[PDB]
């Protein structure tokens, strides 16, 4: 069972700017203006996404 | 209250506008107790008891 599937125009990649996304919120606890620090995982402040 | 998924209020360090985690969530203000220390003032037992 195979299936033709070919492509005869490829797009080429691009590169994907981005400055404050992913940044989620791991825990449930409200902070009234308090400043806190994060170990966690995070996309960069400046970088490219495919 | 201001947003669903975080409620527990608290500003500085130790306020904590909250109680811990109610049904209806929301807070209003911190007064479980608060009261100080405590001196006696004396003028001397050779001159007054
Ligand atoms: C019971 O839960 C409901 C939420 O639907 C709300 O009225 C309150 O948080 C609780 N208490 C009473 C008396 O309803
Ligand atoms: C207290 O006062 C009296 C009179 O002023 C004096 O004789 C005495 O030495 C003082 N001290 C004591 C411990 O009584």
């Amino acid at each position: 069972q195979c299936v033709n599937l070919t492509t005869r125009t490829q797009l080429p990649p691009a590169y994907t700017n981005s400055f404050t996304r992913g940044v989620y919120y791991p825990d449930k606890v409200f902070r009234s203006s308090v400043l806190h620090s994060t170990q966690d995982l995070f996309l960069p402040f400046f970088s490219n996404v495919t | 209250k201001f947003l669903p998924f975080q409620q527990f209020g608290r500003d500085i360090a130790d306020t904590t506008d909250a109680v811990r985690d109610p049904q209806t969530l929301e807070i209003l203000d911190i007064t479980p107790c608060s009261f100080g220390g405590v001196s006696v003032i004396t003028p001397g037992t050779n001159t007054s008891n």
